[PDB]
């Protein structure tokens, strides 16, 4: 299970080969589940779905593709991550252990779960 | 794999049944490869340079 | 045949004084201004030296420097008028090397380490592409200057890469040098290979060669033939910007087969052409060419204080010459004298920086004479001109077959420094070029010629010979016994007939260092535990009453005579005066010699450097007889530990996992007790409000805490100081009579002892006080430490341990004669660590105690028999049993084991155990620390780190991960905010704990606010927001800094 | 005794189905205990009480 | 005297780091792309190429290349993804 | 090791409040 | 319940930087612009008025005290002075207020210039080398093609080419009108202001539709950046700085030991000096090359401030070492995130050498008195105040300092039931930190239970451990209920036991339970039960490894046995006595067992009896 968790953190993404009516531009890495749900609702209304190719990330390339810029800036390549976040206007909603640890809140795991 | 065999007796080399074949590299490096596996005798002596 | 052990440090300073400073003075002697009117000549062959001021001991006790003054004669010559104003100018202050191989800088003993670097010369290498053929490159490396890289391409092209710039075909370089086609065609042996490059890149002429060279070296500027010529002259031909060195010239001549003179130290046409020819031949496999190994000790050099000093002096002299030229041309009148022309500030600064702030000049290791001796014989691969920790890899930190007899394969550090610092072997020496050599005896027709003198030989020399180890056995006279003999031929181990052996090593300990040569029964130990024991032998502490080992190795009397702490009589006469501080010997027919002994001094590591006499008054004394001894020597020889009764068996859990159980005799018999002296310092400064005064009028203190002050505010010599006791009383003029504030110096928590010295230094007394200080008071406090729970004990074979229990002698196991043991060691640690030698020494030590004898066993003693150590130990034990008369001493059924009883119940253990006499050492180092609340950092407001400032323990991110895996959220949040940097939650938590209430919720720690401010200061508009609750409202930015 | 507290702790960890939730309950209980007692140590008394209430 | 050329036959932290970082192993084994048969095809110049015949009869022409990628494939039952040579497969 | 990590901060020690 | 929900980061506009630094005064004067590169006065050791440590901008040096000394004491709160206009408040505001520096000429933010993706270059669709040359005054750029025929928009012009263009434009017959060129960051700002994001987005989308290959990928990256700027509603020319922020002075402290100064002071001084010199050159109408060189210097100084050594040469200090810029603070293992946010030095912590305590229990540790009296000082003070006659904190502290006998009794009754966490320096897994109960021991070393050593990977040859003490009730409850050592039995990585006896314990058990044919005194004797056999061994009647028989009724596992009864004997009754190799069972004919005798060693009897006693009790 310990290795399975890591492998699922490495093999859970997809590259949007050619988007349809989706808001997914080509070249973006997105979770398979999210892409599947978007495609489902898109052909539910009767639009043109998007194509994709599964990808293998790695232990460092997947840690830099998180949705929180605070976790990524504190891991590696601080200036690149911070520049990208500033350009994209990203917002971090503090839903991870490294970010309640950085700010100083109760971690969302364990006795601080709720 | 490869391994270099080096003599311990100083003297004159003498082939026995060894048939070298010259394979010329594109730069002209003539590498002698033996087609027939034989003996390389060393006849002992004093070699002067 | 062991010569002076610390000779790598003397020969290099004797060399610097004799011909190292002269060469650097003369190399810059003729200074000329730009108008060519004045010339300064430095007759550097006549530099005199002024006798050192103060003294060695005075410098040590004053906290000054032991040095001399350098004066060189100079002559200022006017190019026209011809007036020559001869004079002697002050050049600088040169710290002098003492008789022990060390320097005294700012009242502290320092040693200059030896650096192992790559030797200058030309080195060839072959690299293989992923799919391509072999391509060869050559690197030409000088002693000082720019490197010259040659490279062969995949198509047969020759490229040169001056410095780190882009490559350029060799034709440009050869034509720019001023060579016609015929000479470079004749000197090369296979000219068609270079003709291919000539055809592909076009035959450059000299003018266009220099044009292209300038264009490639310095792009963006208009090319100029003269510009290129000058660039080349400054790059590879300028005597003051390119130096091959004597070793560089020697290596170039040896490798390329040239014949150039030894005096020329710059690159010449012949050199580059030869190097290119060798590269071509290596490409074409001519037969007499071979790529180079950079780890070979024949391609590596050792630099010591002489060379490193020379280089620093060279830099200072360059700066001095610049200053002289500036203060020579500006002058419109010839009213200048050589005294007013030279400024010794740059040279003094360079020497001071080298001796005080360099990373090659190191604070001396002075725990015991062994550590001191091996600190002067240390070789480092790091420093200004060597390696770096992040760049050194697996290849560099290993043992190279060329280290045999030159660098110890055992003694190294453990951790980040493993393989990067080494130790010189026992018989190894460094020659005048800088290569390590090692001695051998010649073998003629299988006969070892010990009548002839040892032939020393370097790593490259002993590659074509078949060299036998020092453990080969010879019969009467010299013939080698046996039919097959192990030899080394071309860095490989083989076996040969003993009629084809060329050389034999001098001693079986020629391969190891001095610390590793002091381990008896070393060949029965693993190499890792041998490393541990050798390293731990240099952390032993001099004890109150030292004692020689019983199973010594034979190098103990030699490892103590070089530290310069043992006094021997040079005279064959009588002793007339003995005292605790003075010895006097009257020659049988001659003058009186007098010696003064150091008493309870202090080393760099707070140990004691005592010296005691051995002889009595009116004693007959022979030459070379020990007269006085050091703090770690008994009678001539090293003594780092004590011989104690040991048994190998488990106790009731107190031996568990390297823990040590000892007896209480080691406490009340003053075994393993030592003297440690510490130094405390107080400074009287001058504040803007006013100066600081040392006086006993301390505020908020009663007369019960001013008992031991000397009516001047400073404690008295011979007073017992406990924790928090005032040492020096000081008052500061605070601004807010009742105005003075107390910042008097007190003993740190956990420290006590006697005051043994109170030295005072004030500017009035003629002392060099700091810039802003007005009184420096130094206090020395001494204490006696006994063995106790938590101390580290060690043996010579790598067995370390921490004492966990100290049993009363009626609880320790005892012998069949009633003697309780002194230490019980777990045998579970012996077979898994393969340090069996400890089980041999004990047994021999047992015999040594019983026979009133002392055994000198040398390592690798099995060249005489099949099992020499076991047979000698068994025979000695049997002889002790027969001499003593007690049959329980030695048993034939279990040789090394005898019956042992239980002190608690009186019942014998089920089986006999191994007992003996073991030589154990007490290691240095004060580690217990605790904190509740103290000082905080400036930016982050987090607790400081360090025992000396009430520091906290770091809770790294691995510990955060561990707490996250437990599910802990409140412990983690309390650690991260309330206990580190929640600037307001710390006080609330402390107040709640003191009052007994509940700890309130934390806020935002200060490091997060610091980070947000820094990110805003990086032109990032990062902010924290609170989401809007209702629909038609905007999110509101939250102000953390409030 | 210490052993008794250890057995009671293990007893409460089981039958709770959430070690975190029962640690939070023990913390709360001990807090209330000390608060309405300042007017043995809180966490200890809390565990004793909760064990004696599990019947 | 002479350089003998012969044959021979027979992991720690670097392998785990390479696997977990999804790096391309230097000595990457040759991987098939479709089921087929495995013709070793020992050519005159020893141009050993694993030509596989598809379900319809389409060749693939996998070149073994140098001597280091030793062949272990003679199953004649290969399927998509099946390795052919010695060494670590490339997961990308 | 840097100098800036050995300098205390100006303030009132939690203990002295 | 929480102050803030999310952290948002955006591109800083010059208006925002000015807002960060500009604060108004009651007199109407606005402050927040650092104009002089002066830190502190050499004689009065007092900050200057318009420098890097100014009190009118950053805050008073001393809390509730004015710069000139007109106002002192708390009484004057919120009273900005008149002689010097400093706000009499707490000095803590010196680590929150920022202030700004206004630049004579615009500069480029090096992060958006020299990055792995060059956002300025990507937006401008220009190679990075051209942008760098324009920024650092090595080439001109055609801001407007105007009327020339061979000049294109955003084309690089060399100095000679620009001189030729100048000759063409100043010819009496030239119809050339409206040509504009620029050099420096001002040209980049003009180009960034020219970009119309909506039209560029539409054009790029249309071109991407009819595209493929690397061209498609590059246009995709441009479209992504443009769409990000459109969504963020941020103007791209904000990547070119007109004003810069100044970090609060307490974050770049200038303390007195000598004066120890942060490298940020030197970097800011370089920026201010070059900016002031540029303003002077622009005021006296200096030659154009001198002004351009000063602008290049200002760009380099701001570059070195933001990130030292990223673009050009590295600015060394007094010694030949790089100065630590703003970027060097928040990155690396020594950066802010990894040194102060993800891991901190904490209070109420100690460290000491560890020795083995064999008589301790698995849930207990041996703590020296010297460490404990310091770790639990506030609790000792509280119990001295409450349960004794101590009046104030000072009296309790002096009593602790003098080592009163009552102190140790109070500490002993304080630490009982108070869990303490022990950690070893390499914390590889969650068992590297475990909670114990302290027991006061005399010494300098921490006594550790031998059964937790494999969990910590600790041996007693010099290893040290760190001790932490939880403070709140929740923390103590969590330590006792989750991190207690007596509850960590199985390995969280494999589920296997981790508190198993090892080394000497295994050897002792093996020796006890082994078989020794040499010593079998008293072999063959029968015993009523396990206690009888143990008592017989204790006296010495039977040797430790003797083969005796004991009447044990229960499940027996004997290695080297046989499932087939060795001998079956039926007596003169319905009772059969099957004799196995290690058992003798009497069974009723077609019935149940009546007795069972096990052939065993008194050591095995002792081992099994110990296990049974531990389980039953
Ligand atoms: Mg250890
Ligand atoms: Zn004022």
């Amino acid at each position: 299970k310990h290795i399975e968790v890591i492998v699922r953190q490495m093999t859970s993404k997809v590259r949007i080969d050619d988007g349809g009516d989706t808001i997914m531009l080509p070249g973006e890495l997105h979770e398979l589940r999210e892409v599947y749900n978007s495609n489902n609702t898109m052909a539910l209304t009767g639009m043109a779905p998007a194509q994709f190719t599964p990808v293998l990330l790695g232990i460092t390339k997947a840690s830099l593709n998180t949705n929180s810029f605070i976790s990524a800036a504190s891991f590696q390549e601080t200036t690149r991550v911070l520049t990208e976040a500033a350009i994209e206007g990203k917002s971090d909603w503090l839903r991870g252990l490294k970010e309640n640890v950085i700010i100083g809140r109760l971690i969302p795991a364990g006795t601080g779960f709720k | 794999a490869t391994k270099d065999v080096a003599t311990d007796l100083a003297g004159e080399i003498r082939f026995q049944d060894i048939v070298p074949e010259e394979k010329t590299d594109r730069q002209g490096n003539t590498t002698r490869i033996a087609q027939r596996g034989g003996l390389l005798w060393v006849l002992a002596g004093d070699v002067y340079n | 045949h062991l010569p002076d052990l610390v000779a790598i440090q003397r020969n290099s300073f004797r060399w610097f004084l004799e011909e190292g400073l002269i060469e650097e003075l003369e190399s810059f002697s003729p200074i000329t201004d730009y108008t060519g009117k004045l010339e300064l000549h430095f007759l550097g062959k006549q530099y005199k030296l002024k006798r050192p001021k103060y003294d060695v001991d005075e410098a040590k006790r004053r906290d000054g420097t032991y040095s001399v003054q350098m004066y060189v004669p100079t002559r200022l010559i006017n190019k026209e008028t011809g007036e020559i104003k001869e004079q002697e100018v002050f050049i600088g202050d040169l710290p002098l090397m003492t008789d022990r191989g060390t320097f005294i800088i700012n009242g502290a003993e320092r040693v200059i380490v030896n650096q192992i670097v790559r030797s200058p010369g030309v080195y060839y290498k072959s690299e293989r592409d992923k799919n391509g053929r072999l391509t060869h490159n050559a690197s030409l490396i000088p002693n000082r200057g720019a490197w010259l890289k040659f490279e062969t391409d995949k198509n047969g092209l020759v490229w040169v890469r001056i410095d780190k710039t882009r490559k350029l075909s060799a034709q440009v370089l050869l034509k720019a040098l001023g060579l016609s086609d015929n000479e470079i065609y004749d000197k090369l042996r296979h000219p068609e290979y270079y003709q291919k490059t000539i055809d592909k890149e076009g035959q450059f002429s000299e003018d266009e060669a220099l044009m292209e060279l300038y264009r490639k070296l310095r792009p963006g500027e208009p090319p100029t033939v003269s510009g290129g010529q000058q660039l080349l002259e400054s790059r590879f031909f300028d005597p003051k910007r390119y130096d091959l060195g004597r070793v560089g010239r020697y290596k170039l001549n040896k490798k390329l087969g040239l014949n150039v003179a030894d005096t020329v130290r710059t690159l010449t046409s012949e050199d580059i052409l030869a190097a290119i020819d060798y590269l071509i031949n290596l490409e074409l496999d001519l037969g007499g060419c071979e790529v180079d190994d950079i780890d070979h000790l024949g391609n590596r050099r050792v630099r010591s204080v002489g060379e490193l000093l020379q280089n620093q002096v060279r830099v200072g002299l360059n700066r001095l010459e610049r200053i002289i030229r500036e203060r020579m041309t500006v002058s419109d009148s010839d009213s200048l004298s050589p005294a007013s022309l030279v400024n010794p500030k740059p040279l003094v600064a360079a020497i001071k920086e080298f001796f005080g702030s360099s990373q090659l000049s190191q604070f001396m290791d002075q725990t015991n004479p062994l550590a001191e001796l091996t600190h002067k014989r240390r070789l480092s691969a790091l420093g200004p001109g060597g390696l770096t920790r992040e760049r050194a890899g697996f290849a560099v930190r290993d043992i190279h077959p060329s280290h045999y007899g030159r660098i110890c394969p055992i003694e190294t550090p453990e951790g980040p420094n493993a393989g990067l610092i080494g130790s010189l072997a026992t018989h190894a020496r460094v020659n005048d070029y800088g290569f390590i050599e090692t001695p051998f005896w010649r073998v003629e027709e299988g006969r070892v010629r010990k009548d002839l003198a040892p032939v020393y030989m370097t790593a490259d020399q002993e590659d074509d010979l078949r060299v036998a180890p020092g453990d080969v056995a010879t019969d009467d006279a010299g013939y080698i016994l046996g039919t097959t003999i192990p030899v080394r031929y071309r860095q490989d181990f083989t076996t040969t007939t003993p009629e084809r052996v060329d050389y034999v090593a001098l001693s079986p300990v020629q391969i190891i260092s001095v610390a590793t040569s002091l381990i008896p029964f070393l060949e029965h130990d693993d190499a890792n535990r041998a490393l541990m024991g050798s390293n731990m032998q240099r952390q032993a502490v001099p004890l109150l009453r030292p004692e020689r080992p019983l199973v010594g190795t034979g190098l103990e009397p030699q490892a103590a005579r070089d530290s310069g702490m043992v006094i021997t009589s040079p005279v064959d006469g009588t002793i007339s005066y003995v005292d605790a501080t003075h010895i006097e010997v009257t020659a049988d027919t001659g003058e009186k010699y007098g010696y003064a002994l150091q008493k309870y001094q202090r080393s760099n590591q707070d140990t004691c450097l005592n010296q005691r006499p051995i002889v009595f008054e009116g004693d007959r004394v022979q030459r070379g007889q020990v007269i006085a001894d050091g703090s770690a020597t008994e009678k001539g020889e090293l003594a780092l530990g004590q011989n104690i009764l040991v048994a190998y068996m488990p106790w009731e859990g107190y031996n568990y996992e390297d823990a040590i159980l000892i007896s209480e005799r080691l406490v009340y018999d003053d075994v393993y007790t030592s003297i440690h002296i510490e130094k405390f310092e107080i400074e009287a400064r001058q504040t803007k409000l006013g100066p600081e005064e040392i006086t006993r009028e301390i505020p908020n203190v009663g007369e019960d805490a001013l008992r031991q002050l000397d009516e001047n505010g400073i404690i008295r010599v011979g007073a017992w100081v406990e924790s928090g006791d005032i040492l020096v009383g000081k008052v500061t003029p605070k601004g807010e009579a009742r105005d003075v504030r107390d910042n008097s110096l007190r003993v740190p928590n956990g420290e006590k002892g006697r005051v043994v010295d109170v030295r005072l230094f004030t500017r009035e007394q003629g002392d060099e006080l700091p810039p802003g200080a007005n009184m420096v008071v130094r206090v020395y406090v001494a204490q006696k430490r006994k063995i106790q729970v938590g101390d580290k004990m060690a043996g010579r074979h790598g067995n370390k341990g921490i004492i966990s229990r100290i049993l009363p002698c009626e609880d320790m196991p005892y012998l069949p004669d009633g003697t309780p043991l002194d230490i019980v060691l777990n045998p579970l640690g012996v077979p898994s660590r393969m340090n069996v030698g400890q089980v041999f020494e004990c047994m021999l030590g047992w015999a040594g105690q019983l026979l009133d004898a002392r055994f000198k066993v040398t390592p690798f003693d099995e060249m005489y028999g099949a099992e020499a150590s076991r047979l000698t130990v068994n025979a000695k034990l049997s002889e002790a049993r027969e001499q003593t008369g007690q049959p329980w001493v030695f048993s034939d059924d279990e040789p090394g084991k005898i019956q042992v009883y239980d002190g608690r119940t009186g019942e014998p253990f089920d089986r006999p155990v191994t007992v003996g006499r073991a030589y154990m050492l007490k290691l240095v180092h004060d580690k217990i620390h605790a904190r509740s609340t103290g000082p905080y950092s400036l930016v982050t407001q987090q607790p400081l780190g360090g025992k000396a400032q009430q520091g906290g323990q770091r809770f790294g991110e691995m510990e955060v991960w561990a707490l996250e895996a437990y599910g802990a959220a409140y412990i983690l949040q309390e650690l991260l905010t309330v206990k580190s940097d929640d600037m307001q939650g710390r006080n609330e938590a402390l107040n709640a704990i003191v009052k007994g209430k509940a700890i309130p919720r934390p806020g935002t720690p200060e490091s997060f606010k610091v980070l947000m401010r820094e990110l805003q200061s990086l032109c990032l508009d990062i902010a924290v927001y609170k989401a809007s609750t209702e629909d038609y409202e905007e999110d509101k930015e939250v102000d953390l800094m409030a | 005794d210490s052993q008794d507290l250890l057995f009671k702790a293990e007893s409460l960890i089981v039958n709770s189905t959430n070690r975190y939730h029962v640690t939070l309950q023990i913390a709360r209980r001990a807090k209330q205990a000390r608060y309405e007692e300042m007017e043995i140590k809180p966490v200890l008394r809390a565990i004793l009480e909760m064990s004696d209430e599990l019947n | 005297l002479v350089l003998l050329v012969f044959e021979r036959a027979k992991q720690g932290l670097p392998r785990i780091e390479e696997l977990l970082e999804a790096r391309k192993p230097k000595e990457a084994c040759i991987l098939a792309r479709r089921p087929g048969v495995a013709h070793i095809n020992y050519s005159d110049d020893d141009a050993i190429d694993i030509q596989v015949i598809e379900a319809d009869g389409t060749q693939a022409d996998y070149p073994v290349g140098p001597g280091q990628p030793l062949i272990i494939s003679d199953g004649e039952t290969v399927d998509a993804g099946q390795a052919l040579t010695d060494g670590p497969a490339n997961p990308h | 090791s840097r100098l800036g990590d050995f300098i205390e901060a100006d303030g009132e020690t939690p203990e002295d409040e | 319940e929480q102050r803030f929900d999310y952290v948002k980061i955006a591109l800083a506009s010059p208006e925002r930087i000015r807002q960060w630094g500009e604060r108004t005064l009651p007199n109407g004067q606005v402050v927040g612009e650092v104009t002089k590169p002066e830190t502190i006065n050499y004689r009065t050791l007092k900050p200057e008025m318009d420098g890097l440590f100014c009190e009118k901008i950053f805050g008073p040096a001393k809390d509730w005290e004015c710069h000139c000394g007109k106002y002192k004491r708390v009484r004057h709160r919120g009273i900005v002075c008149e002689r010097c206009g400093v706000e009499v408040t707490e000095s803590r505001v010196r680590r929150h207020r920022m202030g700004f520096i206004k630049l004579a000429a615009p500069v480029a933010h090096v992060w958006y210039l020299k990055g792995i993706p060059s956002y300025i270059a990507i937006l401008l669709d220009m190679p990075l080398r051209d942008v760098e040359q324009i920024v650092y005054f090595n080439s001109y750029v055609v801001l407007n093609p105007g009327n020339h025929s061979e000049l294109q928009y955003k084309q690089l012009l060399n100095e000679d080419q620009w001189m030729e263009i100048e000759d063409q434009i100043y010819a009496e017959e030239s119809d050339l009108e409206g040509i504009e060129v620029g050099i420096g960051a001002e040209a980049l700002q003009q180009l960034l202001q020219d970009l119309n994001l909506n039209e560029e987005s539409e054009k790029l989308r249309q071109e991407i539709a009819e595209s493929k290959g690397q061209k498609r990928a590059k246009l995709i990256k441009r479209l992504r950046v443009i769409d990000n700027f459109i969504g963020t509603e941020s103007r791209p020319e904000w990547m070119v700085l007109n004003v810069i922020p100044v970090i609060p002075p307490d974050l770049r402290p200038m303390v007195q030991l000598r004066f120890a100064t942060s490298d940020l002071n030197d970097l800011y001084r370089r920026v201010i000096n070059r900016n002031n010199r540029l303003a002077r050159l622009q005021e006296i109408l200096a030659p154009e090359i001198i002004v351009r060189n000063e602008k290049r210097m200002l760009q380099e100084a701001v570059d070195a401030l933001i990130d030292n050594g990223r673009r050009g040469r590295t600015v060394v200090g007094a010694n030949n070492r790089p100065l630590k810029s703003l970027s060097d603070i928040i990155e690396g293992k020594q950066g802010r995130f990894r040194q102060n946010l993800l891991g901190k030095r904490v209070d109420y912590s100690g460290r000491s050498v560890i020795v083995v305590g064999p008589n301790l229990k698995i849930h207990q540790c041996g703590l020296p008195r010297e460490m404990a009296i310091e770790l639990f000082q506030p609790f000792v003070i509280h119990r001295l105040i409450k349960n004794h006659s101590i009046n104030n904190i000072k009296q309790a502290k002096k009593l602790i300092q003098k080592n009163d006998p009552l102190i140790w009794d109070v500490l002993e009754e304080v630490i009982e039931g108070h869990p303490v966490m022990l950690n070893r320096a390499p914390t590889l897994h969650r068992l590297g930190i475990q909670a114990f109960e302290p027991i006061l021991v005399e010494g300098r070393a921490i006594q550790l239970h031998p059964l937790v050593c494999p969990a910590f990977n600790a041996d007693f040859d010099g290893d040290q451990m760190a001790v932490h003490v939880p403070l709140s009730i929740e923390a103590q409850a969590e330590a006792r209920m989750l991190m207690l050592a007596s509850g960590n039995i199985l390995s969280p990585a494999t589920g296997q036991p981790i508190v198993t006896p090892s080394q000497d314990m295994v050897l002792g058990c093996y020796y006890l339970t082994a078989e020794n044919p040499g010593a079998q005194k008293g072999a063959g004797r029968y015993f009523a039960n396990l206690e009888d056999a143990i008592r017989a061994f204790e006296q010495g009647s039977v040797d430790l490894h003797a083969w005796v028989w004991v009447r044990f009724d229960g499940e027996v596992e004997s290695e080297g046995e046989s499932d087939e009864p060795e001998s079956v004997v039926a007596a003169d009754d319905g009772t059969v006595t099957k004799t196995y190799r290690f058992r003798r069972i009497r069974e009723t004919e077609d019935g149940q067992r009546l007795s069972q005798y096990v052939k065993t060693t008194p050591g095995r009897i002792l081992f099994n009896n110990t296990v049974q006693t531990a389980l039953i009790h």
